[PDB]
């Protein structure tokens, strides 16, 4: 699978996602952004089966946006997750499932607190200070258990991450063509565009 | 099967192969793997025959009627969107298509998107799909430039093929071109691979392995 | 056929009225009055019981006020086996939208929701539409205490006071008159009796004959309170109001 | 074919009265006089048998009706409208509830369930409102004793006594008078017999006379032992010997 | 393959004097991979403790369904459900899904407000009500917990005991079960007041 | 009441005559057929001046040799000319080929009658009929240039010329005595120009009026506002000429 | 009276009477006129075709179902075509399942039920049109007359809509005549034509205006139009 | 089940419960638009039948369809609710699939085509409603307002008004708005708007509300202050003189 992670940091929420698409022989693309902006303040990766992905993305990032519309007002994280959570479990027991693991970074703006979900194709939720899908936990939780700390600047958020990447560019089998990090605040979601060498 | 799509700065090359096969047996040297959808798009076509000159030919009559509905040109985005949409509506089926809708718009420019029955929609630069692929990616990816002059880009795409041609069992019989401008495509002729590579072998000198 | 016995009761008049509307606003009318006060730290629920014997169990009785959610309650004026129909629909579709957010609902999303209802069967269907108002009191973390009221068109606004029944006509002039933007739940309890005790078309205005609610914040807490007073609760606060 | 009347019969006019429903209550009306009284520990209903021919069997056919072990219903109004109301009300009291908790509905609901059926026989297309109106007696362990009335509108509201038909506004008046918060079950079983005698033209004893009441457990009437939790029905209906008894000292 | 042993977990019931306990671990893998250390099995509806092991995303729905379900039990009933008649609800809401079952193995206990009596209560997967007097056991390590419990166990004992006997019964299981720990959490319940204590364990 | 398909005692059908009393309140819409095209031409008919003229669309294509004008409700003609638009657009994908004009006509007359609350005859579920009538023009290889008058009855004539909406039986007659089969595509354009300005209320102008044509060469085209302007220029030098 | 007992084919009069149905016939007789007549080798269609303006065309008042049948329609053309299509694909399913083409008689017999069913329910509304059915099938030549009440009758000549009187009679009377036009199309056509014009007032028939059909022994159902029928006026 | 013909024609060819429709616009509080050289303004006026609302709350006249478009009307609020709520769909399910949000012509297509829908399909009443749609193209700077009715006719205005005294109001747009030069600022064309209200609003601070749209989706409502401080530069425009 791909390689889908996140960590909650003091202030903010960070999001890395490799940018390997690769098709059986051949690596398709080295640029794919895994990662669908739900609101201002809400972003989700998501990992699975290949078309399922991106189509359960952009369904759900229409009906926070008509949410948005419908009320004027911007869902907590927590609600968000909330429904996405719901749309798995239903999605886990029809004709064809949707085989997608998503992970919702969202900085609620009433809170003022940076919050991460992780929510896996049968609909399992759980809030977590970080987390991955796939093999990726296996390669990088030893070295965030070890290094977090809940006071982490944004900053010590991505050495961390480099940390995990590294990690994972040395262990794991696959050539996923490195991560686009993203990080999700009081101010926002922002690209990190120098991660190729930070 | 080979087939290719690449942007530049003269907008896009496709090249295709033309050979159908049955198991073994090659069924035909002279089938064509490339459907206009219309003036404007080319889509390409690899895995099954019957599946994708199907559905290519029905995103042929869903553009016109967006045309029609809307009195504006269609965007590659959105075509591609709707083969990509119809395909995932099969998923599980057994539909088998790799395809890339390429086409050139005022508003996005030169665009290429791969699509596939897995329901892929992918938006690329360069793009190769076919038992004939890795051999067509090996030419394409050394000698690709974004500057490169409509003249060389169409000879690159021809001798991707070409290289394909040469070493998969399953690609073969003859090479189409098509450049495609924002003014629509232009067809650039059926280049039989037979008498292809022995022009090319000479001209070029490659090939050395192959005697002559 | 069947044609020649439909009343149509969803088409327009020349003047572009809706007649069943516009007669189930009339029997709404001859409903006893409910009143809606919004303060500053809550809002008051009262109500008068039309009809009512010596034998009439009050103690086990609730015609007018029903609690949807535990932050949001409706009084009602119209014909209570219509209210009970929309009242339950109501109570679902706040739960439905908790289970899916992990969040209680919105008051107006609430009441948007029951009033979309009531439009629909103003539009469609060829049935007669609910001869019922409602008047919404509750709260929520993002506009706080909230006072709404929809009637059978299907439309809802929102009020600071209001009346719905009989004799809003005079009850809402003296509501208008003796209402201030910084008035307290005490105070606004007060008004609600005074105003009914002004408009009913009883004697005198005893504690069988009423059923009162609030909603508060409790200090000594953080969370929302609803609070449907009990006969004798109403007996007392009859009595310290002035009304004995 | 096919019901083609899928538009309401009963609808608004412009004085905002809902007509069917006014017919239907005037049905209600000229019907035979019922009523019910509660008492502090227990509740009776009672009606009149008005047989139509003597060569009629009065006793096949029931006005008092046991909806659950712990309830029971009376009417005034329309007889074959009551007999298919009480058949879909035993029925709700299971599907609704007994299939899903485990146990019995407690008044107040079951009621809720009936009156909610009435109700849509005043809006549903192609139907017209029930012409009868219910008194329904009951007990349920939060909520002890109760009695309700249930009107083709589909409205309810408890009572502590009250009389609906023929003679309703009459036998109000009377039970006014003798009802306190004090009466045992046997004087609201006396009480309940004096007022229908008002309302009776010709004979009048415990073979014209249907009488019901929700009172004590009746283990006798379980039809099984060994359970200690199961008790029996609180719903009894007198028998024909049993209200004579209680007319001699009327 | 087996939805039950996917994420692991215990949760085990108690009744003592006046009083009863329900307990679990905190633990939610993905097989052999720890994910969180949080996710507590027990809930409550009003006086009524639910605990759930399971699939996770099963124990999710059915909380979110049984909150649901008490809620407006409560609008309509104008009172907390019971023990007793939510057990019935737990039975028929799972057998409601008889051939496409939720993954689960819940556990009921609380007091019946009314009759104070002590009352606990297990089901299978389709419903089947299990009505244990003393104590009632589900999840990746029931095999220990009975093992536990049928030793651990006595009648009538006082609140600061039982806690003792149910915490001893649920840590040591758990300790027996790969898919089992990380945490663990403990209810203790009486008529008026529930107390709610964290133990302290292994955390491999 | 009284059923929407039910016959008077003339036996017609009372919904499908009063629709057809409704086209008589719309716009006037004119289409000369000639062996060097067809034109259609139509009244803008503005009802106030600060209504932006050319978001009037009275003329809409149907495929590139097809086109048509209406009159009447106009609302009501969108779900027609979309039900057209497919169909055509189908038909070259079943048949790798064009539709003729007449098969593509029939295929919208045939939604026409489609109405009522339970005819039983198939499931025709549309109230009433659609209050507005079409002028379909075309060109094909089998009847070569060709008009079409489609009404809410099913029916659907095929003229040399033809004037549907207000000043119909007016223009009409202009047309009969105009009409000839030698007619050019200019002359035709004049013609419709004129007649146009006859029956209209208003001065017509190249904003409350719009021509367009199809031809085997280019196919439907709808003229632009400069291009009509001169050709009306042309026509009051023609006049003014005798 | 009829007022109140015309609102829908559902309705009897006092006196038995569908007035909807009869409606129905009414929108026949103001349709144009249409012939039909037959011999012993052929049968033959004569329609006088109506225009609206000068400027408009003919309307077609022909329609071949099968090689072997076809018919003429009277009044509204909507119905026609869905009638004749009904009555297409009953003679294709008739080859198709049994490989046998569908006799004249049961095709009658079919369109007879399919109105039947549209003058006794309500809702729908009777067809307002009358067909002349002619067919060359096993048992020889053909001619049906069918009215929207749903009667159908099988005769040797017949004439449909306005002034249909006319030609009636005149076949007739004409009847022992062409009855016996056996293996000679033209003088069977003549006499269709002869029998038309018997019906004719306003003006006469001319090329773009006269629509004749035919169908027999060795001659599939074939429809002639213009300079085609320009032999016979 | 329930289909019955509501909306038939009547022999002088017209459709009654379409006609009475637009009764109901008529009777329905006035709304206008107008756009600029860079904008487009939208007014309406605010009921008085009864005053002790809460402004905060009760539903404002002026809908956001998507970040760049605005519908108002007049008529019937609760059928306007449906209106809204469908377009609103429509505008995601846009984005969804052509990957581009939609034009201000489409989405009153499709509003249009909803309310034509509705008369002529059994067991329903038309809307009535008649809206203005006002915004601005993606990537489009040029403004666009459109107008749409019961019947499902619809139409771009450079300037319009709907609803009761709508007629007065035209009558001023008519007289006071130029083609040739429109109102080139956003403060100029607010005032036209106000001033054109003001001609059947009389004297409403409080009665009525502006909203201001501006390309890429750049929509604000002005408040009770900036809208009574046209009001008052206005009143004084007319007695100085
Ligand atoms: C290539 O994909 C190939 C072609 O036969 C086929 C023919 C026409 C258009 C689609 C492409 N597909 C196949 O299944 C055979 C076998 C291997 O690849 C083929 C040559």
């Amino acid at each position: 699978m791909d390689i889908i992670l996140g960590i909650r940091v003091q202030d903010s929420v960070i999001l890395a996602s490799s940018k390997a698409v690769t098709r059986g022989i051949s690596v398709l693309k080295d640029s794919d952004d895994k990662t669908r902006q739900l609101s201002p303040h809400t972003l989700m990766s998501f990992a699975g089966e290949a078309g399922d992905t991106v189509q359960f993305a952009e369904y759900i990032q229409a009906n926070i946006q008509l949410y948005s519309i419908r009320e004027d007002y911007e869902l907590s994280p927590q609600a968000v997750s909330s429904f996405v959570r719901q749309e798995l479990a239903k999605s886990i027991r029809s004709r064809r499932p949707y085989q997608v693991n998503v992970l919702i970074g969202g900085y609620d703006k009433k809170k003022n607190k940076p919050e991460l979900y992780q929510i896996d194709y049968l609909g399992t939720k759980v809030e977590l200070p970080y987390g991955a899908h796939g093999y990726s936990g296996f390669y990088t939780f030893s070295l965030l258990d070890h290094h977090y700390r809940p006071d982490m600047t944004t900053e010590e958020g991505l050495d961390l991450l480099k940390l995990c990447v590294q990690e994972l560019e040395k262990r794991m089998p696959m050539d996923f063509k490195g991560v686009i990090v993203k990080i999700v605040d009081k101010d926002g979601i922002r690209q990190v565009d120098d991660f190729q060498a930070q | 099967t080979t087939t290719l799509a690449f942007r530049f700065q003269g907008g896009i090359i496709v090249a295709v192969d033309s050979r159908a096969t049955a198991g073994n047996w090659v069924a035909s040297q002279t089938v064509k793997k490339v459907i206009e959808i219309n003036p404007f798009l080319l889509g390409t076509m690899a895995g099954g025959a019957a599946d994708c000159q199907f559905w290519e030919t029905w995103l042929g009559s869903q553009c016109r009627l967006h045309e029609l509905r809307e009195k504006e040109r269609i965007s590659v985005a959105a075509a591609s969107k709707i083969l990509s949409n119809l395909v995932y509506q099969y998923k599980g089926a057994g539909l088998s298509m790799g395809t890339m809708i390429c086409g050139y718009t005022r508003k996005e420019g030169p665009t290429i998107y791969y699509v596939d029955s897995d329901g892929t929609r992918l938006k690329g630069d360069i793009f190769c799909v076919g038992s004939g692929q890795t051999f067509a990616y090996g030419v394409l990816d050394s000698n690709y430039k974004w500057d490169l002059s409509v003249e060389d880009a169409l000879y690159l795409g021809k001798r991707s093929i070409l290289a394909a041609a040469h070493r998969d069992a399953y690609s073969g019989g003859s090479v189409n071109l098509y450049h495609v401008t924002e003014d629509g495509w232009i067809y650039h002729g059926n280049h039989d691979v037979g008498e292809l590579f022995w022009k090319v072998k000479e001209e070029e000198g490659s090939f050395n392995n192959v005697i002559g | 056929g069947s044609r020649r016995y439909d009343s149509r009761t969803t088409i327009f008049s020349p003047e572009g009225r809706l007649y069943q509307v516009e007669y189930a606003l009339e029997s709404i009318s001859h409903a006893g009055t409910a009143i809606g006060i919004m303060a500053s730290d809550g809002i008051v629920l009262a109500a008068e019981r039309k009809v009512t014997s010596t034998l009439l169990e009050q103690d086990t009785s609730t015609e007018k006020l029903y609690k949807l959610n535990d932050k949001i309650a409706v009084a009602v004026a119209g014909l209570t086996a219509d209210a009970e129909i929309l009242i339950n629909t109501a109570r679902i579709h706040a739960q439905n939208y908790l289970k899916t957010y992990n969040e209680d609902i919105p008051v107006e999303i609430l009441v948007r929701r029951l009033s979309d209802i009531k439009q629909g069967y103003t539009q469609h269907g060829g049935l007669r539409p609910f001869g019922v108002s409602f008047i919404y009191a509750g709260y929520d973390d993002r506009y706080g205490y909230q006072l709404y009221t929809s009637n059978p068109s299907g439309n809802y606004t929102g009020w600071k006071a209001i009346s719905v029944g009989a004799n809003t006509s005079a009850a809402q002039t003296l509501l208008q008159m003796d209402y201030k933007d910084d008035m307290k739940v005490d105070d606004a309890i007060e008004l609600a009796l005074k105003t009914l005790s002004k408009t009913t078309d009883s004697s005198a205005l005893t504690y069988d004959r009423l059923e009162f609610a609030t909603i508060r914040k409790g200090a000594n807490d953080g969370e929302v309170y609803q609070k449907i007073f009990k006969p004798q609760e109403i007996k007392d606060i009859l009595v310290k109001t002035g009304i004995t | 074919m096919t019901d083609r009347y899928s538009f309401s019969l009963t609808t608004f006019s412009p004085s905002g009265k809902l007509g069917q429903i006014d017919y239907a209550l005037t049905a209600v009306k000229q019907g035979v006089t019922s009523l019910g009284i509660k008492a502090t520990n227990g509740v009776v209903i009672a009606t009149e048998k008005k047989s139509s021919s003597p060569l009629a069997m009065s006793e096949t056919l029931s006005k008092v009706s046991l909806l659950t072990p712990d309830i029971g219903a009376v009417y005034s109004g329309m007889g074959p409208d009551y007999r298919v109301l009480v058949d879909k009300s035993r029925k709700v009291a299971h599907t609704s509830y007994k299939r899903i908790y485990g146990e019995y509905p407690p008044t107040k609901l079951l009621v809720s369930e009936v009156a909610k059926i009435m109700q849509e026989a005043t809006q549903s297309g192609g139907v017209r409102p029930f012409g009868v109106s219910l008194l329904i007696a009951g007990h349920d362990e939060f909520n002890g004793f109760s009695l309700y009335q249930v009107d083709p509108s589909g409205s309810y509201f408890p009572w502590k006594a009250t009389a609906i038909g023929k003679g309703s506004v009459a036998a109000k008046t009377f039970l006014e008078k003798r009802w306190n918060d004090e009466l045992e079950l046997e004087d609201a079983i006396h009480i309940a017999l004096l007022t229908l005698k008002e309302s009776v033209e010709g004979e009048f004893n415990g073979d014209t006379i249907e009488l019901a009441i929700i009172g004590d457990e009746n283990p006798d009437l379980l039809g099984y032992t060994g359970i200690p939790t199961d008790k029996g029905p609180r719903f009894r209906k007198l028998t024909s010997q049993e209200i004579n008894d209680r007319l001699e000292a009327l | 393959s087996d939805p039950s042993s996917i994420n692991g977990g215990i949760v085990v019931a108690m009744t003592g004097k006046d009083c009863v306990a329900i307990a679990c671990d905190l633990r939610l893998g993905s097989q052999s991979l720890g994910v969180s250390n949080k996710f507590e099995k027990i809930f409550h509806y009003g006086h009524v403790f639910l605990g759930i092991t399971g699939l996770a995303t099963d124990v999710t729905t059915l909380n979110e369904m049984f909150r649901y379900k008490t809620n407006l039990y409560k609008l309509k009933e104008e009172r907390a459900i019971e023990p007793e008649t939510f057990t019935q609800l737990v039975s028929s809401s799972l057998y409601e899904r008889r051939f496409g079952p939720y993954f689960v193995g819940p556990v009921v206990a609380g007091i019946n407000s009314k009759s104070g009596k002590p009352f606990i209560a297990g089901f299978d997967l389709i419903g089947c009500i299990d009505e244990a007097k003393d104590f009632i056991v589900s999840g990746t390590a029931s095999d220990q917990l009975f093992g536990m419990c049928e030793s651990l166990y006595e009648p009538n004992l006082e609140p600061e005991d039982l806690f003792e006997t149910i915490s001893q019964a649920l840590l040591n299981a758990a300790d027996r079960d790969a898919l089992s720990g990380w945490g663990a959490v403990v209810y203790i319940i009486k008529k008026d007041e529930v107390v709610k204590r964290y133990l302290k364990m292994r955390q491999d | 009441d009284r059923g929407v398909s039910t016959f008077s005692p003339e036996g017609r059908l009372f919904q499908v005559e009063y629709s057809l009393e409704a086209i008589k309140l719309g716009s006037t819409a004119i289409g000369i057929a000639t062996k060097e095209g067809v034109v259609l031409g139509v009244e803008k008919r503005a009802t106030s001046p600060l209504l932006e003229s050319d978001s009037i669309e009275k003329i809409v294509e149907i495929d590139r040799h097809i086109g048509c004008a209406m009159s009447g409700l106009t609302a009501d003609a969108r779900s027609m000319i979309e039900h057209a638009r497919t169909a055509a657009v189908t038909h070259n994908l079943y048949y790798d080929e064009d539709i003729n004009v007449e098969s593509l006509t029939q295929s919208v007359c045939d939604l026409a009658l489609r109405f009522g609350e339970g005819a039983s005859g198939e499931e025709r579920l549309m109230s009433r009929p659609f209050g507005v009538a079409l002028l379909i023009a075309g060109h094909d290889a089998d009847d070569g240039y060709q008009l079409f008058h489609a009404e809410p009855s099913g029916t659907f004539y095929r003229y040399n010329a033809k004037a549907i909406g207000s000043g119909s039986e007016g223009a009409q007659a202009e047309l009969l005595n105009e009409w000839h089969s030698s007619l050019t595509l200019k002359e035709a354009e004049l013609l419709v120009l004129k007649i146009l300005k006859q029956v209209m209320e208003e001065k017509l102008d190249e904003n409350n009026a719009q021509l367009s044509c199809i031809t085997k060469q280019d196919g439907f085209k709808i003229y632009d506002n400069e291009k009509t302007a001169e050709l009306i220029k042309e026509l009051k030098e023609k006049e003014a000429a005798e | 009276f009829r007022n109140n007992y015309d609102g829908d084919t559902v309705t009897f009069s006092p006196t038995g009477r569908l007035f909807q149905v009869e409606y129905a016939l009414e929108a026949i007789k103001q349709g144009s006129v249409t012939v039909g007549l037959r011999s012993n080798t052929h049968a033959v269609l004569v329609a006088l075709k109506r225009n609206a303006d000068e400027l408009s065309s003919y309307q077609k008042k022909i329609i071949k179902c099968d090689e072997h049948m076809g018919l003429s329609l009277a009044g509204l053309a909507p119905d026609a075509r869905v009638l004749s299509n009904y009555l297409r694909q009953q003679c294709n399913y008739s080859s198709l399942v049994f490989n046998r083409k569908l006799a004249v008689e049961r095709a009658g017999h079919l369109l007879c039920d399919k109105a039947q069913k549209n003058t006794q329910s309500y809702g729908g509304r009777p067809y307002g049109v009358g067909l002349l059915i002619i067919g060359y099938d096993k048992s020889g030549a053909h001619l049906l007359e069918f009215q929207p009440s749903g009667n159908v009758t099988e005769l040797y000549g017949t004439a449909i809509g306005a002034r249909s009187q006319g030609a009636k009679t005149y076949l007739e009377r004409t009847l022992d005549t062409f009855i016996k036009i056996d293996g000679n199309p033209d003088e069977l056509i003549k006499a269709g034509v002869e029998a038309i014009s018997q019906s004719l007032r306003d003006e006469s028939l001319t090329v773009d205006n006269l629509s004749i059909a035919i169908v027999g022994k060795d001659t599939p159902f074939t429809i002639y139009d213009g300079e085609a029928v320009a032999k016979y006026i | 089940g329930y289909d019955r013909a509501l909306s038939i024609f009547s022999p002088d060819g017209h459709i009654f419960q379409v006609e009475y429709a637009l009764e109901a616009v008529k009777r329905g509080t006035c709304a206008v638009g107008v756009k600029g050289k860079n904008c487009v303004v939208l007014g309406c006026e605010r009921r008085s039948t009864l005053k002790l609302q809460d402004t905060r709350i009760t539903p404002s006249k002026v809908s956001k369809i998507d970040s760049h478009v605005v519908l108002s009307f007049s008529g019937l609020n609760a059928d306007s609710r449906i209106l809204i709520e469908k377009a609103r769909v429509e505008a995601q399910s846009h984005r969804l699939t052509l990957e581009d949000p939609v034009t201000v012509e489409y989405l009153t297509r499709y509003v249009a085509g909803v309310q034509q829908r509705y008369t002529q399909s059994g067991g329903v009443r038309p809307f009535g409603v008649s809206t203005l749609i006002a915004g601005f193209d993606p990537r489009d700077d040029e403004p666009k307002l459109y107008q749409t009715e019961p019947s499902g006719i619809y139409s771009s205005w450079s300037a319009q008004t709907i609803g009761r005294n709508s007629k007065t109001v035209r009558e001023f747009l008519e007289k006071n708005y130029d083609r040739k030069e429109p109102p080139a600022t956003v403060e100029e064309c607010v005032k036209l708007t106000v001033r054109s209200l003001l001609e059947v609003v009389q004297t409403g601070a409080k009665n009525i509300e502006i909203t201001v749209v501006k390309p890429d989706s750049d929509i604000v409502a002005l408040s009770s202050e900036e809208i009574n401080q046209y009001v008052t530069q206005i009143e004084q425009e007319k007695q100085e003189q």
